[PDB]
RNA sequence: GUUUGACCUCAAAUCAGGUAGGAGUACCCGCUGAACUUAUAUCAAUAAGCGGAGGAAAAGAAACCAACCGGGAUUGCCUUAGUAACGCGAGUGAAGCGGCAAAAGCUCAAAUUUGAAAUCUGGUACCUUCGGUGCCCGAGUUGUAAUUUGGAGAGGG
RNA sequence: GUUCUUUGUAAAGUGCCUUCGAAGAGUCGAGUUGUUUGGGAAUGCAGCUCUAAGUGGGUGGUUCCAUCUAAAGCUAA
RNA sequence: AUGGUGAA
C-alpha cells in the first residue's frame, strides 16, 4: 500500500522547453505602459493638474513656518469651575539672608528628619559668603514635578 | 462622578494619551460625567487615533523590511496643533498672560535641563530658543522691576502689561536629575507651555511693532551665546 | 554563554588583520617622517580635513601653532576590535566608554596619536559657546576612600580641589580650558571628562526608523579613508 | 500518515542557507507602488522641460513563475511551504525537478511576501541578476541544490 | 530574542458605505400535488399549497435538423396533422422540411506584460456632480490591467 | 449646425512572407432504484456503488461516410 | 380530495 514514488518521468531531465512562442519585442523594448504612463503624467502637469515634486519641495520649504503668525484674541465664572491657585511669594530664601533666618543645626536636624511635603520649608537659608559661592539647585526639578502633579490633580 | 477607569473605557483611549488630553484640557476629579463627554468631541482624540493607526503601520512596515515605505510614511505624517485648545481654556489674553507664570517657570527650568533619554536635545534647544525670546523682549520693555537671588534660584518679576508676573529661574550649575520625576507628564505640560509662549511672543511682538520671530547674532552665538545674542528688529 | 557563528569570527579576524595592517603602515610612515628621511614618501607635510554642510570638503594644512580640539567617541568600525596599539592610546586618554570626550591640545607629538585613533572618534575645534555650554552643563568632581564621582555643584569644591591656581569657579576652568593656560594640562585631567547622551537615546517604531535614518547619515559624513597620509577628518562640533 | 508527494515539503534550507537566500534577495526588491510612482512623475517632469538598461526584480507570480519554468529561463525558485490550496503547489517541485530548473522550499508564504512588497507570496523565482551576483547566485545555487537534492534525496520516498 | 513583528484564522463596535423580508399575483420560472369524472390507461405534470422577478418571463446564437443540388439563434401562427408513434380496443398524440412576423451577435476559462498590478473598492480637497481629477488607505500576485473564443487566434517583416 | 479640444513614436482594419498555435471531470458513460410521456431505443428528470481520452468525444445513416464540439455566461424584436 | 377554523 505505502511504497516510494518512482521517477520514471522525472528522470530524465528536459533538455528543450515545451512550446515555442517566439519571443515578443516588448521582452527586448522599454516599457510601452511606462511610457503611456509618463505621458499621462506630463499631459497633468501641462493641464495645471499635477504639481511636480520639486514644486511641492519648494511650496512646503515656504509653509510648515507659517505657525504662530495669527492673534488668538484681538472663563471659571461657572460655578461648577474654579480657577487654578497660583503659589505664593517667596519664604524668605535670600542666598544671604540675616543671620536669624539661618536655622540652628538642632532644629535644621529635625527639618531634614521630618518627612516630605509636608514641611514648612523646602529649604535652609544660608549665610553664604559671597555671590559667586553660591552652589547650584537639583531639588527645583523636583518642585516643579510636584507643581505640575498638583495642578492636574486638584480636586476643585 | 464616573471612575478614572470608567471614563477612560467611555473615552476608549490609552492611559497616557487619557492624561494628555486631561491636562491640556485642564480636566480635574472620579470625573465628572458631563466633562468627560463633552471631551470626547476634541479633534486631539482623532489625532491621537491617527497616531496610534500610524505607529502600527510603521512597525509593519519595518517588521516587513522596507525601510523606504517607513520612510515616506514618517515623512507624510504632521503632528497636531494646540493652537485652538489654548483659545478655549484662555478666551482673553490677560488670562493667559496671568498664567504664563507656571509656563516660564517650567520653560526656564527645561531650558537649563541637560540633554537625555528621556527628552531630546530639540526641545531643550526650542525651550533655551523660548526663554530667549522672551528675555529679549523683557530687557527691550525694561519690565524687570523685583530681583530675589535665593537658594531655588533668582525670582524675576516682569510687568507685561502691569500684571507682574513673577517667575523662577534655576542656576546655570548641572543638576542632577532623579529618578522620582517622571518626564513623560512634565513633557505635555512643556509642549502645552511651549505653544502658549509661542503665541504670547508673536502677540507681544506685534502689540510692540517688532518682527516675530527675530533671528539670533551669529558671532555673538558663538561667544556669548544667549539673551545677547538674540538680535531683534523692529522692521 | 550563547553559541558564536563562523561569519562573525571571520569578519571580525579580516577587520582587524586589516585595522593591524593600517596602523602598522601609518606607524612606520610616521617614524619615517619624524626621522626627516622625507626623501620617498607619499606626502610629507600633515594636512587636516574638515567637512561642513549640500557637504564641502576643505583641506588645510597643519601648522605647528597649539589649537585646542575636542574628541568624542565613536564605537567604529563596528567588527573592528580595538588593536593594542589603539587601546593604548585610548587608555591614556581614557576614552574607553561610547559617547565620552575629552579636551587635548593640539602638538606636533599628539598628530600620530590622533591619526592612530581616527576612525574610532571624531574631532573638531569647538567654539566659546560650546564649551561653556558643555562645561556648564556636565561635570564631574570626584569626592571622598574616594568612591563617589558626585557631579559639580558647589564652586566652593573647585577652590578646595585645585585653589592654587586661582581655580575657584567654573568659569575659571572654562577659562583654562578654552584658552592656551598653564593649568589647562591639569584641570583637563581633573575634570572627569564628560560623557555625553547618545543621539537616539531610543527604540520603537519611530525611534527604530530614526536610528536608521542617523546611521545612514552618519556614513555619508564620516568615512574611513584608510590611507598612509590619511588627513584628519574635523566636522563640526559646535552642533553637537 | 501522508503520500510521498505530501510531506515533501517543510523539508526546507537550513538557517544558514535560507538566511543567505533571503539577503540575496533583498537586493532585488520590486519598487513599491510610491516608488514607482516618483520615478513616474521625476520623468514626467524631465519630459515636461526637457536608455536606462533592463530593470532586474524577482519574479514571483505563481501563474509567471510558471510560465517561466518549463523554458528553463528561470535560474532559482522558492516555494512557500503553508499554501492553503496545495494543489496549486504540489506539482511544482516536480515539475522543476523535471525541467531541471534549481528550486528550493522556504518556511511561510508570508516571507516571500515580504520580500516582494506582499502579503503573501506563493513562490518567488530569479530569472536574470546583476554581473556582480552572478557568481553568488551560482554559489548559492549550488549549495542550495547540496543541501536539499542530496541531503533530502529521500523526500520524494517514505510516504 | 524567555523577544518583536508579520501571514492565516476566529470574534466585538448604537463604526462608515449597502441590501432581503411584505404586499400584489391574469401571464412566467421551479418544487409539490389528489378525488369526482371514463372504459396501468384517464380526469392529470390539472385544482389547491410552497419559493422567485418582470412588463412581459423562459429560451436563445447547435456535442442542431437532415441523408437532400443540403438548411444554419431562440420565439409565435398556418401547414406538416388528427399523420408518425403509443394503446393496439376505448383513446392519447408530437417533430424535420415548407410559408409567414421579427432578425444582433457576443462575454469568460484555457498559451508570461514581466522592460516596470500598468486594475479596482473606500476616505479626503476641489470642479463643469446619475460623475471627473490630485492625494491617502486598502483589495489583489492563491491574478486585477491589452488581445481571442476555431467563424480560430498570437509574436515578427 | 455652432464650436472648445485634439497628442502620442497612441489605437484599429485589409493582402502578402516567416515562426507559433493553448477548448470547461464525481463530467460523459455504464450500473441500479423512483418519476415523466400515448413517445415503440423510459430519451428527459431524481438517489447512489463505479467512473475515461484528446488526430478525442457526442449525434446518425452504413462498410465507410455526414454534422457538431457538451460538462460557463449575456442578449431588444 | 385540497387549503383553513373550533372544540367535555
Amino acid at each position: 500500500p505505502y511504497e516510494p514514488l518512482i521517477d520514471w518521468f522525472t528522470r530524465h531531465e528536459e533538455v528543450m522547453p515545451l512550446t515555442a512562442v517566439p519571443e515578443p519585442k516588448r521582452r527586448f523594448v522599454p516599457s510601452k505602459n511606462e511610457a503611456k504612463r509618463v505621458m499621462k503624467i506630463v499631459r497633468a502637469i501641462r493641464e495645471g493638474r499635477i504639481i511636480p515634486p520639486k514644486k511641492l519641495k519648494e511650496m512646503k520649504e515656504k509653509e510648515k513656518i507659517e505657525n504662530y503668525q495669527y492673534d488668538l484674541w484681538g472663563n471659571d465664572h461657572v460655578m461648577h469651575l474654579r480657577a487654578p491657585k497660583l503659589p505664593p511669594p517667596t519664604n524668605e530664601e535670600s542666598y544671604n539672608p540675616p543671620e536669624e533666618y539661618l536655622l540652628s543645626p538642632e532644629e535644621k536636624e529635625a527639618w531634614e528628619n521630618t518627612e516630605y511635603s509636608e514641611r514648612e520649608r523646602n529649604f535652609i537659608p544660608q549665610k553664604y559668603s559671597a555671590l559667586r559661592k553660591v552652589p547650584g539647585y537639583g531639588e527645583s526639578i523636583r518642585e516643579r514635578f510636584e507643581r505640575s502633579l498638583d495642578l492636574y490633580l486638584a480636586p476643585r | 462622578f464616573i471612575t478614572r477607569s470608567q471614563a477612560v473605557r467611555k473615552l476608549q483611549v490609552s492611559l497616557a494619551d487619557f492624561r494628555r488630553l486631561c491636562i491640556f484640557k485642564g480636566i480635574y476629579p472620579f470625573y465628572y460625567a458631563k466633562d468627560i463627554q463633552y471631551l470626547m468631541h476634541e479633534p486631539v482624540l482623532a489625532k491621537f487615533r491617527e497616531h496610534k493607526t500610524f505607529a502600527r503601520k510603521l512597525t509593519r512596515a519595518l517588521g516587513r523590511g522596507e525601510v523606504s515605505s517607513a520612510k515616506r510614511l514618517e515623512e507624510n505624517r504632521d503632528s497636531y496643533t494646540l493652537d485652538h485648545i489654548i483659545k478655549e481654556r484662555y478666551p482673553s489674553f490677560p488670562d493667559a498672560i496671568r498664567d504664563i507664570d507656571d509656563a516660564l517657570n517650567m520653560l526656564f527650568l527645561f531650558s537649563n535641563l541637560p540633554s537625555t533619554n528621556q527628552v531630546s536635545s530639540k526641545i531643550i534647544n526650542d525651550a533655551q530658543k523660548i526663554c530667549n525670546q522672551w528675555l529679549a523682549y523683557v530687557a527691550k520693555e525694561r519690565l524687570v522691576r523685583k530681583v530675589f537671588v535665593s537658594i531655588k534660584g533668582v525670582y524675576y518679576q516682569a510687568n507685561i502689561k502691569g500684571e507682574e508676573v513673577r517667575w523662577l529661574v534655576p542656576f546655570k550649575f548641572p543638576e542632577n536629575i532623579p529618578s522620582d520625576v517622571d518626564f513623560r507628564i512634565m513633557l505635555t505640560f512643556l509642549e502645552f507651555y511651549s505653544t502658549l509662549l509661542h503665541f504670547v511672543l508673536y502677540k507681544l511682538y506685534t502689540d510692540s511693532g517688532l518682527i516675530y520671530p527675530p533671528k539670533l547674532d551669529l558671532k555673538k552665538d558663538k561667544i556669548i551665546s544667549g539673551l545677547s545674542s538674540y538680535i531683534l528688529e523692529s522692521r | 554563554n550563547k553559541f558564536v557563528r563562523a561569519e562573525s569570527i571571520v569578519a571580525k579576524t579580516l577587520a582587524t588583520s586589516r585595522e593591524k595592517e593600517r596602523i602598522k603602515r601609518v606607524s612606520i610612515l610616521e617614524d619615517k617622517k619624524a626621522k626627516n628621511e622625507t626623501q620617498h614618501i607619499a606626502s610629507g607635510k600633515d594636512f587636516i580635513l574638515k567637512i561642513t554642510e549640500g557637504l564641502i570638503r576643505e583641506k588645510t594644512t597643519y601648522d605647528g601653532k597649539p589649537a585646542l580640539l575636542f574628541i568624542v567617541r565613536v564605537r567604529g568600525p563596528l567588527a573592528v576590535n580595538i588593536p593594542n596599539k589603539a587601546f593604548k592610546i585610548l587608555s591614556l586618554l581614557r576614552l574607553v566608554e561610547t559617547n565620552t570626550g575629552v579636551f587635548v591640545k593640539l602638538t606636533k607629538n599628539v598628530y600620530p596619536l590622533l591619526k592612530v585613533i581616527a576612525p574610532y572618534v571624531v574631532i573638531g575645534k569647538p567654539s566659546l559657546s560650546s564649551i561653556r555650554s558643555l562645561i556648564q552643563k556636565r561635570g564631574r568632581i570626584i569626592y571622598k576612600a574616594e568612591p563617589h564621582e558626585i557631579v559639580l555643584n558647589d564652586n566652593n569644591i573647585v577652590e578646595e580641589q585645585l585653589g592654587d591656581h586661582g581655580i575657584i569657579c567654573v568659569e575659571d576652568i572654562i577659562h583654562e580650558i578654552a584658552t592656551m593656560g598653564e593649568s589647562f594640562s591639569v584641570c583637563n585631567f581633573f575634570l572627569q571628562p564628560f560623557k555625553l547622551n547618545r543621539e537616539v537615546s531610543g527604540f520603537g517604531s519611530l525611534n527604530r526608523l530614526r536610528k536608521i535614518k542617523q546611521r545612514e547619515a552618519e556614513s555619508r559624513t564620516r568615512q574611513f579613508s584608510n590611507a598612509a597620509t590619511a588627513p584628519v577628518i574635523e566636522v563640526d562640533i559646535d552642533s553637537l | 500518515k501522508v503520500p510521498p508527494t505530501i510531506a515533501q515539503f517543510q523539508y526546507t534550507l537550513d538557517r544558514n542557507t535560507a538566511a543567505e537566500t533571503f539577503k540575496l534577495f533583498n537586493k532585488y526588491r520590486p519598487e513599491t507602488a510610491a516608488e514607482k510612482k516618483e520615478r513616474l512623475t521625476k520623468e514626467a517632469a524631465a519630459v515636461a522641460e526637457g536608455a536606462s538598461p533592463k530593470p532586474y526584480a524577482v519574479k514571483y507570480g505563481l501563474n509567471h513563475v510558471v510560465a517561466l519554468i518549463e523554458n528553463k529561463k528561470a535560474k532559482l525558485v522558492l516555494i512557500a511551504n503553508d499554501v492553503d490550496p496545495i494543489e496549486l503547489v504540489v506539482f511544482l517541485p516536480a515539475l522543476c525537478k523535471k525541467m531541471g530548473v534549481p528550486y528550493a522550499i522556504v518556511k511561510g508564504k508570508a516571507r516571500l511576501g515580504t520580500l516582494v512588497n506582499q502579503k503573501t507570496s506563493a513562490v518567488a523565482a530569479l530569472t536574470e541578476v546583476r554581473a556582480e551576483d552572478e557568481a553568488a547566485l551560482a554559489k548559492l545555487v549550488s549549495t542550495i541544490d547540496a543541501n536539499f537534492a542530496d541531503k533530502y534525496d529521500e523526500v520524494k520516498k517514505h510516504w
